[PDB]
């Protein structure tokens, strides 16, 4: 079992699908087509700014 | 000023190149509704109009 997180801005919160291009994840982080598993995602603007 | 929903405006556009790089961050588009063809790979094909 491997856990990724991480923190990225809200923009682009659901560009995070396997195999699509985007400047927040084809220059950071790119995940292959054939991944299995699950994404979790949640606003967090008042724990950080 | 945009259109009412019963007098929609209607544009053709012609001649010139279908760049949709700058279209990723500016006009964000927060639908990735299309199903037609796939948006990843839009510059890929060629449209008569």
């Amino acid at each position: 079992v491997y856990a990724d997180s991480f923190v990225i801005r809200g923009d682009e919160v659901r560009q995070i699908a396997p195999g699509q291009t985007g400047n927040i994840a084809d220059y950071n982080y790119k995940l292959p087509d054939d991944f299995t598993g699950c994404v979790i995602a949640w606003n967090s603007n008042k724990l950080d700014s | 000023r945009f259109a009412s929903v019963y007098a929609w405006n209607r544009k053709r556009i012609s001649n010139c190149v279908a760049d949709y790089s700058v279209l990723y961050n500016l006009a964000p588009f927060f639908t990735f509704k299309c199903y037609g063809v796939s948006p990843t790979k839009l510059n890929d094909l060629c449209f008569t109009n």
